[PDB]
C-alpha cells in the first residue's frame, strides 16, 4: 500500500509545491512520479526517485530515499495543475499511489444560483426533475439543500460538479431533485438553499408550482 | 583513496647500494610489492610481501616494511639495474589496488658515447609519388640529449623537420631519429643535404646527394 | 581428501548473477553434514534428493554455482520460475537435481555509497537455456532503428547495477546464493 | 513518430469477453517490457499486466486468471485478452512501454471499457426554460435516462460555446445516466436569438435537437 | 608455459565502446585472481580493475568506476574488460596480470603479488581517422652496409617491423616513431649487414599495421 499525501492541494502560479509519497518500508530509491491532466494519458516526470526525465522542465525536482519520497515543483506554472501519482519501481506489484490533485488558488467567488421547474413535457411522462444550478464559484465546497414546503429533502437528489474552468478557475454545480408527478403536485413551494464561503448567509432560490 | 609516494628519481654509482622508499599511511600494516620495468618491456615482480623474492631474482634485491615507509634495497648495483620501479599495496578500505608514482633508477658513471648517424636519401618509389623524406637516424649515444640541425647546401633548414625525443635502448644507451619532409623539386634543386647531430659539444654530420 | 566446499561458500567475494561463476568439484569425499547442520542459511531447498541422505550417494560430477541477487529474487532460483533473474541471468531446468543454498549477506555486499561489484542483466531478446551464461555487453536495441554500439533512446545498456545499500529492506538486501548440481 | 494506438474498447455484459489491441510504431513490442494500465472513472492508476521481452507474463491479483497478455511480432501489436469480466473492471485501458525498472515513458491514448448488464437506451431531452435569471439569463437542457456513457451536447450546432457548462453525468438509482448542459446568455437576447441544444447518443443512434424557449 | 595473450585494442572514437580480452594458458585459470593495469605513454602504472577466481568484481579506479565492467569465463581461460563512454584520458597500454596470494585466491593465502604480465594491447581514444602507412625501401649506398624501410604517415600506434619473416634479427634496430605536425606517425627500421652479402641473401622488411589491416613486405635492394 502506497500512502500518498495530500489528496488535494491548492497552490498559486509560481509557488513551491511539495508532494509526499510514503512506503510501508524501505524501497531504497525505486520510485517514479507521473503527471496526468484530465482526459490525457499519464506523463512520466522522474524515475529512480531523483532523475528528471529528459524534456521535463527544471521545475520538477525529485528527492527522498528509504521510506519517504517527495516531488518538488520549484516554480509552479499554469500547465502544472494536474493530478500526480507515485509508483513503486522494481517490485512484483507495480503499486501506484492514490494521487495528489494540484488545483489553482484564486479569489473567493459566490455562485450564481438558478432554479428550474420541471418542464411541462416531462410532467406528461409521470416524473418531475427540479434542477438547481450553482454557476462559477470557488472553492469547490458547496452545500445544496432541497426544501419542499419547508421540508428538507434527502434521499432523492443527486448532484454533479464540473472541473475547474480553464479561464477563471471556477467550478459549477448542478443538483437534480427527482420526484414523480403526483408527489410533485402534492406540494407548492420548491426551493434549494445554497451555503458557500462567498455568501454572507445561505441564499435560496424558490418557485411555486403552477405560478409563472 | 589511498595514495603511495615514491621518489621520482634516484641515482647510485655502480657497486653501491640503492634505497627506494614507498611512503603511505600505516603502510607497515599492508603487504608491499615491488615491480621492475625496463624500457619498452612489461613489468616484472622482483619483491613481494615486504621481503620475499620470486625464483630467478638475484639475492641482491631486498625489501623492508616498517611503520609508514617501505623500502626497496638493491645491493651491488649493476648498469642493467637501471630501470623503473613501482611499489604496490592493497587498499582494503576503498577496495582498490594502488601503485606508486614510480622511481627512475639511473646508474651514474657511464662513459659518454658518440652518436652513430645514418642518413638515407629519398627512395625512388617516394619520388615517383611526388614526395620526398630524408631519414636521419641517431643511435648508441649517452647521455640522452642531442640537438639536430638540417642544412641545405650550406644554409640551415627549419621547416618540415620532425625529431623524436631520446629513448633509452636496451643497453642503457639512447636513440632518436629526425625526418625532413621536402618536395621532389627541393631535393633535386640543392646539391646536397646534411644532418648535423650535436652531442656534448661534439657534432657528427652526414651528407647525401641526389642520384 | 575432502571437497573444497569451504572455498565456495566462505569465499571472499561472489560474482554477479549475470556472470555467475561455476566451480567443478570431483575426486573428493563430500561431507555434507557441514552444510545441512548449519543454522546460518536462510534458504535451503533440495530438488530430487533428500538433504540428510546424500552422504551415502555418489555422483560423477558436482557443480557449484555462486552469485548474489536481491532477497526478493531468491525465489526465482528454482525449477519452473520466471523473472529477470530466471529468464535473463540464471535459469534452472525443470528437471533440476540438486540443492539451492542462500543466506543474507547485507553485512558483506552492501556499500554505503553504493556497490558497483554486483550487476544483473536487464534486457535480453530471449530467455536463457538451463545453465546458460551470458556475459555479453552488447547495446540492446529496443527500437526500430539500430544502435551501432551507442546508447540513447531505445538503445540501453543490457546490464544494471544493484547498488546494495545497508538501509534497504531485506527484499533489496544482497543474498549470496550457491547452487549445487548433481548428475 | 513514436506512438501507441489502442482499440477494441466497447460495452460488454459481466461474464463476457473482450480483446484489446495496441499497435506500435517507433517501438518494437517484442523487444520491450510492455504493460497494460487501467484507470477507473475518477480513480487512480492501476497496473494490470506485463509481458517481458523474453516472453514471460505477469498479472495483478485483481485480474489474475481472467486476463491474458500476448503480442504479435509480425504486426508489432500488443493484446490484452479479457474474459469473465466484472463491473469493477470498467476503466480506461492504456498500453505503455516499460523501461525495465518499472517506469513507463511511452503511453497510448487509451480505449474505454464499460462492463454493465444494463441495456442501451436513448435519452429524453427536456428544456430548462429561462425565467427570473438576474443580470443575465440562464437556460439549459436536461439529458435524462440514457445508457451507456457518453453523450455529446452542443448549442446552436456549435455557434454557442461561450458560457456553456456541460456537467458530468450522474448514475441514477434506476441504473440510467442523466446530466444537464446549461449556458448563460444576455437577458435582452431572450426574445430575439433562438437557442437549441444538440444531444447525440451514438450507442442508440439518437440525435435530438431541443428548442429551449422562455416559459410563459 | 605461462602466457597472457591480449587483443581487442585499437582506435576508438571518444564516447564509443571497446571490449578487451585476455587469454590464459598453461595454468589452472580458476585458481588465481586476474587484473587489468593500464599505462599511458611515459606515465606510471594505474590499476584498472580485477576479478577473483569466482568471477567476483573487486573494485575499480575512481576515473573508470561506473564505465568499465570486468568479467571472466573460467571455461575459456579468458578475462574481459568492457569499456564504455571512453575519454581521451583512457588512451593507454592495458596490461593483463595474474595474482598469487589470498583474499581473492582460491583459498586462505597471503599476497603473492602480480606474477606474470602480458605484453599489453594499446587503446587509442581519438576522433581522428585510421590511415594505413606507406612503406618505402631505404636503399643502401656503397665492411658493413646499412639498409632499412620507411614506414611513413600512419595512425594510430603501433606498427610491427620484422625482417625475412623474423629470420633476420642480428644487427636490426627499429627506431621509435615520430608524431608529425600533421597528426600522423612515421617509423623506420634499420639493419646492418656486411658489404659482401648484398647479392646473396635478400632482405625483406615485414610491416604490419593491424588497426588498418595493412601488411606490407618490401624488397630492399641496392639502387642503380
Ligand atoms: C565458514 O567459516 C566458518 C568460520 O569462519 C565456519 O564455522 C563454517 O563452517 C564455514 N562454512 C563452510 C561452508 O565452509
Ligand atoms: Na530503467
Amino acid at each position: 500500500v502506497m500512502t500518498q499525501s495530500p489528496s488535494f492541494l491548492s497552490a498559486s502560479v509560481g509557488d513551491r509545491v511539495t508532494i509526499t509519497c510514503r512506503a510501508s518500508q524501505g524501497i531504497s530509491s525505486y520510485l517514479a512520479w507521473y503527471q496526468q491532466k484530465p482526459g490525457k494519458a499519464p506523463k512520466l516526470l522522474i524515475q529512480a526517485a531523483s532523475t528528471l526525465q529528459s524534456g521535463v522542465p527544471s521545475r520538477f525536482s525529485g528527492s527522498g530515499s528509504g521510506t519517504e519520497f517527495t516531488l518538488t515543483i520549484s516554480s509552479l506554472q499554469p500547465e502544472d495543475f494536474a493530478t500526480y501519482y507515485c509508483q513503486q519501481l522494481n517490485s512484483y506489484r507495480y503499486t501506484f499511489g492514490q494521487g495528489t490533485k494540484v488545483e489553482i488558488k484564486r479569489t473567493v467567488a459566490a455562485p450564481s444560483v438558478f432554479i428550474f421547474p420541471p418542464s411541462d413535457e416531462q410532467l406528461k411522462s409521470g416524473t418531475a426533475s427540479v434542477v438547481c444550478l450553482l454557476n462559477n464559484f470557488y472553492p469547490r465546497e458547496a452545500k445544496v439543500q432541497w426544501k419542499v414546503d419547508n421540508a428538507l429533502q434527502s434521499g432523492n437528489s443527486q448532484e454533479s460538479v464540473t472541473e475547474q474552468d480553464s479561464k477563471d478557475s471556477t467550478y459549477s454545480l448542478s443538483s437534480t431533485l427527482t420526484l414523480s408527478k403526483a408527489d410533485y403536485e402534492k406540494h407548492k413551494v420548491y426551493a434549494c438553499e445554497v451555503t458557500h464561503q462567498g455568501l454572507s448567509s445561505p441564499v435560496t432560490k424558490s418557485f411555486n408550482r403552477g405560478e409563472c | 583513496s589511498y595514495e603511495l609516494t615514491q621518489p621520482p628519481s634516484v641515482s647510485v654509482a655502480p657497486g653501491q647500494t640503492a634505497r627506494i622508499t614507498c611512503g603511505g599511511n600505516t603502510i607497515g600494516s599492508k603487504s608491499v610489492h615491488w615491480y621492475q620495468q625496463r624500457p619498452g618491456q612489461a613489468p616484472v615482480l622482483v619483491v613481494y610481501d615486504d621481503s620475499d623474492r620470486p625464483s630467478g631474482i638475484p639475492e641482491r634485491f631486498s625489501g623492508s616494511n616498517s611503520g609508514n615507509t617501505a623500502t626497496l634495497t638493491i645491493s651491488r648495483v649493476e648498469a642493467g639495474d637501471e630501470a623503473d620501479y613501482y611499489c604496490q599495496v592493497w587498499d582494503s578500505s576503498s577496495d582498490r589496488v594502488v601503485f606508486g608514482g614510480g622511481t627512475k633508477l639511473t646508474v651514474l658513471g657511464q662513459p659518454k658515447a658518440a652518436p652513430t648517424v645514418t642518413l638515407f636519401p629519398p627512395s625512388s618509389e617516394e619520388l615517383q609519388a611526388n614526395k620526398a623524406t630524408l631519414v636521419c637516424l641517431i643511435s648508441d649515444f649517452y647521455p640522452g640529449a642531442v640537438t639536430v640541425a638540417w642544412k641545405a647546401d650550406s644554409s640551415p633548414v627549419k621547416a618540415g623537420v620532425e625529431t623524436t625525443t631520446p629513448s633509452k635502448q636496451s643497453n642503457n644507451k639512447y636513440a632518436a631519429s629526425s625526418y625532413l619532409s621536402l618536395t621532389p623539386e627541393q631535393w633535386k634543386s640543392h646539391r646536397s643535404y646534411s644532418c648535423q647531430v650535436t652531442h656534448e659539444g661534439s657534432t657528427v654530420e652526414k651528407t647525401v646527394a641526389p642520384t | 581428501n575432502l571437497c573444497p566446499f569451504g572455498e565456495v561458500f566462505n569465499a571472499t567475494r561472489f560474482a554477479s548473477v549475470y556472470a555467475w561463476n561455476r566451480k567443478r568439484i570431483s575426486n573428493c569425499v563430500a561431507d555434507y553434514s557441514v552444510l545441512y547442520n548449519s543454522a546460518s542459511f536462510s534458504t535451503f531447498k533440495c530438488y530430487g534428493v533428500s538433504p540428510t541422505k546424500l552422504n551415502d550417494l555418489c555422483f560423477t560430477n558436482v557443480y557449484a554455482d555462486s552469485f548474489v541477487i536481491r532477497g526478493d529474487e531468491v525465489r526465482q532460483i528454482a525449477p519452473g520460475q520466471t523473472g529477470k533473474i530466471a529468464d535473463y541471468n540464471y535459469k534452472l531446468p525443470d528437471d533440476f537435481t540438486g540443492c539451492v543454498i542462500a543466506w543474507n549477506s547485507n553485512n558483506l555486499d552492501s556499500k554505503v555509497g553504493g556497490n558497483y561489484n554486483y550487476l544483473y542483466r536487464l534486457f535480453r531478446k530471449s530467455n536463457l537455456k538451463p545453465f546458460e551464461r551470458d556475459i555479453s555487453t552488447e547495446i540492446y536495441q529496443a527500437g526500430s532503428t539500430p544502435c551501432n554500439g551507442v546508447e540513447g533512446f531505445n538503445c540501453y545498456f543490457p546490464l544494471q547495477s544493484y547498488g546494495f545499500q545497508p538501509t534497504n529492506g531485506v527484499g533489496y538486501q544482497p543474498y549470496r546464493v550457491v547452487v549445487l548440481s548433481f548428475e | 513518430e513514436v506512438q501507441l494506438l489502442e482499440s477494441g474498447g466497447d460495452l460488454i455484459q459481466p461474464g463476457g469477453s473482450l480483446r484489446l489491441s495496441c499497435a506500435a510504431s517507433g517501438v518494437t513490442v517484442s523487444s520491450n517490457y510492455m504493460s497494460w494500465v487501467r484507470q477507473a472513472p475518477g480513480k487512480g492508476l492501476e497496473w494490470v499486466s506485463i509481458i517481458y521481452p523474453g516472453g514471460s507474463t505477469f498479472y495483478a491479483d485483481s485480474v489474475k486468471g481472467r486476463f491474458t497478455i500476448s503480442r504479435d511480432n509480425s504486426k508489432n501489436t500488443l493484446y490484452l485478452q479479457m474474459h469473465s469480466l466484472r463491473a469493477e473492471d470498467t476503466a480506461v485501458y492504456y498500453c505503455a512501454r516499460d523501461l525495465g525498472s518499472g517506469d513507463m515513458d511511452v503511453w497510448g491514448k487509451g480505449t474505454t471499457v464499460t462492463v454493465s448488464s444494463a441495456s442501451t437506451k436513448g435519452p429524453s431531452v427536456f428544456p430548462l426554460a429561462p425565467s427570473s435569471s438576474g443580470g443575465t439569463a440562464a437556460l439549459g437542457c436536461l439529458v435524462k435516462d440514457y445508457f451507456p456513457e457518453p453523450v455529446t451536447v452542443s448549442w446552436n450546432s456549435g455557434a454557442l460555446t461561450s458560457g456553456v457548462h456541460t456537467f458530468p453525468a450522474v448514475l441514477q438509482s434506476s441504473g440510467l445516466y442523466s446530466l444537464s448542459s446549461v449556458v448563460t446568455v444576455p437577458s435582452s437576447s431572450l426574445g430575439t436569438q433562438t437557442y437549441i441544444c444538440n444531444v447525440n447518443h451514438k450507442p442508440s443512434n439518437t440525435k435530438v435537437d431541443k428548442k429551449v424557449e422562455p416559459k410563459s
